[PDB]
């Protein structure tokens, strides 16, 4: 199933 | 088949179910 | 942050909000209530904000931009909202304005800069290329990013984030007709994608996950036809020759093998039956607990095997006594011995479990009951060790998931999909009740917080919402209540579920939801008061 991206992982 | 993996993948997730053919 | 400031009908207000509040506050719009989303993402706002973004992107001089990061995040946040919110739906003139803004950033002399500040904005731009349906529009850029990538770029967290977005573009392009129409002829893209996957310097490096994603997207290209086909095949062959299914580069090898196997002829690549050979290599330890449980594991200690077997063995006897099974399986069920397949880590699970067991692995493990009537059916629980899992076995979710095997064999007729009524409350509730017994502080906490569910609501629970509070905690509360106060009714329900009489099951619990609601509420009270 296609799904549009939410948030990207920030640097720890 | 899977979507590409993001830089961070969560280790402590809940299970899924169903298809494993 | 003030999310309300994005609701003004003046686009300048919204632009002022984006600029002054920044990407961290724009994050809220992805999950805001619908009223805010319908107002933030008016087609006119998307258009005016894209037009401002175009002018800012043309002037961009490198070195990152907090404002452009916020603007592109907002735009793709709008496409996220439009996809999931039926009341957000863009008019046809929105996306060309967004495409113009992406163009302005792409054509900027600083597009290929290597820095973390640039990576932060570049990331939102590349993802907008997928969110806005522009997967067909920037294939030369995808190609350039794949060929320009090197170990210097890989030092930067946000450059890895950004460029990894090109695999999202390739993946989402499957639903894009112009992309599908053209991707089969993109010979330079195919060569750059293959050579990205083949970069030896990625092995063990911070960007190995990217090379793995490239291997997967390259294998997916076998679903298309055109002048690129022979380059795709050549590069896939080099991946399969350079790496191995278990060992150096196996994330890349297996990424490619997965899509090749699904979309192409495994015999053209010599990788047919690789899943069974892989299983023998990765799951190389065998430890038989008993005639009803056998462990296959990647790298567990003997102490871990002994502790897993005694914990499951205890749960098994406790299940059979609590469920009054007589150890009598349901009919047409020959899943006589659970196979417990334990990988060394979440990463190993993500890499190997998928192909071995034909499952998705963005989860914490899973139980595959299969078809219990078929000769040769194998009941498989697929899991992994984790450091914060439960001692002394350290298998994540083991104690809960194990109950699904027992519930499946002794309580519920048929395979997983056999019920024709909702049974999630029971399946998850009994797994929590048997595995946790009366030690469940989270279940108490969700009563104390003031928000509760009735029996009638609990019985209608589905996985759809993925309301884990409702599924796992309230499932447990309802099961525990029925066992403590109405065990004879449970035994009566189990006569129906054991035979697959799902209508009788539903009629039975329907009676409970009307009769017992007020007692259920008093039982919750006693449980809270016991805690104090
Ligand atoms: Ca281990
Ligand atoms: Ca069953
Ligand atoms: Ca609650
Ligand atoms: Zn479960």
């Amino acid at each position: 199933d296609y799904a549009p991206t939410k948030l990207l992982p920030q640097q720890p | 088949l899977s979507e590409p993996s993001q830089q961070v993948t969560e280790i402590y997730q809940h299970h899924a179910h169903q298809n494993g053919n | 942050c003030d999310v309300e400031a994005f609701t003004s009908n003046s686009s300048n207000d919204v632009l002022n909000a984006i600029k002054t509040q920044g990407a961290s506050c724009v994050n809220a719009l992805f999950s805001a209530e619908s009223r805010i989303q319908e107002a933030a993402f008016e087609s006119g706002h998307m258009y005016n904000i894209a037009k401002h973004t175009t002018d800012l992107a043309k002037a961009y001089a490198g070195g990152g931009s907090d404002e452009l990061e916020a603007l592109f995040l907002y735009l793709r946040a709008g496409y996220y909202a439009e996809f999931y919110n039926s009341k957000v739906s863009f008019l046809s003139w929105v996306t060309p304005a967004v495409k113009e803004a992406v163009d302005a950033f792409v054509n900027n002399a600083n597009f290929y800069e290597n820095s973390d500040p640039h990576g932060k904005v570049l990331s939102e731009v590349i993802i907008t290329m997928d969110s806005a349906g522009l997967q067909h529009a920037y294939l030369p850029q995808v190609t350039q990013w794949l060929t320009r990538w090197d170990s210097q770029y890989a030092q930067n967290w946000y450059m890895r984030n950004a460029v990894n977005g090109v695999f999202t573009i390739l993946f989402g392009g499957q639903w894009n007709e112009q992309f599908v129409q053209t991707i089969g002829n993109q010979t330079e893209l195919a060569k750059a994608l293959g050579d990205f996957a083949l970069r030896s310097s990625a092995i063990g490096a911070s960007d190995e996950f990217m090379a793995a994603n490239a291997g997967r997207e390259l294998g997916r290209l076998t679903k298309y036809s055109g002048s690129a086909s022979s380059t795709v095949k050549s590069k896939l062959t080099e991946i399969f020759a350079q790496y191995e299914m278990y060992g150096r580069g196996d994330a890349i090898w297996l990424g490619a093998a997965d899509t090749v196997s699904y979309y192409a002829d495994c015999s053209d690549y010599g990788i047919c039956n690789f899943e069974s050979q892989l299983k023998g290599l990765v799951l190389s330890q065998s430890y038989t607990c008993s005639p009803t449980i056998r462990i296959l594991s990647q790298n567990m200690t003997q102490d871990q095997h002994v502790a897993a077997c005694s914990k499951m063995g205890y749960e098994e006897g406790y299940f059979h006594t609590s469920l009054e099974t007589g150890r009598q399986p349901v009919a047409d069920d020959y899943n006589t011995q659970l196979q417990v397949n334990i990988f060394d880590s979440s990463d190993d699970y993500g890499k190997y479990a998928g192909p071995i067991f034909n499952i998705s692995t963005n989860n914490g493990g899973m139980y595959l009951e299969g078809d219990p009537a078929t000769p040769g059916n194998i009941p498989n629980f697929v899991a992994y060790e984790a450091p914060y899992a439960n001692p002394d076995h350290f298998v994540w979710n083991l104690e809960h998931e194990y109950v699904h095997y027992l519930d499946g064999r002794f309580d519920l007729y048929g395979g997983f999909g056999h019920p024709t009524e909702r049974i999630v409350w029971w399946s998850e509730g009994i797994a929590e009740y048997v595995s946790k017994e009366n030690d469940n502080q989270a279940a108490i906490d969700t009563i104390k917080d003031g928000s509760t569910f009735t029996l009638s609501e609990i019985f209608e629970t589905s996985y759809d919402g993925f309301d884990v509070d409702r599924i796992a905690r309230w499932g447990y509360l309802a099961v525990r209540f029925m066992f403590e106060r109405h065990k004879d009714d449970v035994n009566q329900m189990l006569i129906e579920t054991r035979q697959g009489n799902w209508a009788n099951y539903k009629a039975t619990i329907n009676q409970w939801a009307i009769l017992y609601q007020s007692e259920f509420e008093q039982w919750q009270q006693a449980l809270v008061l016991e805690h104090h």
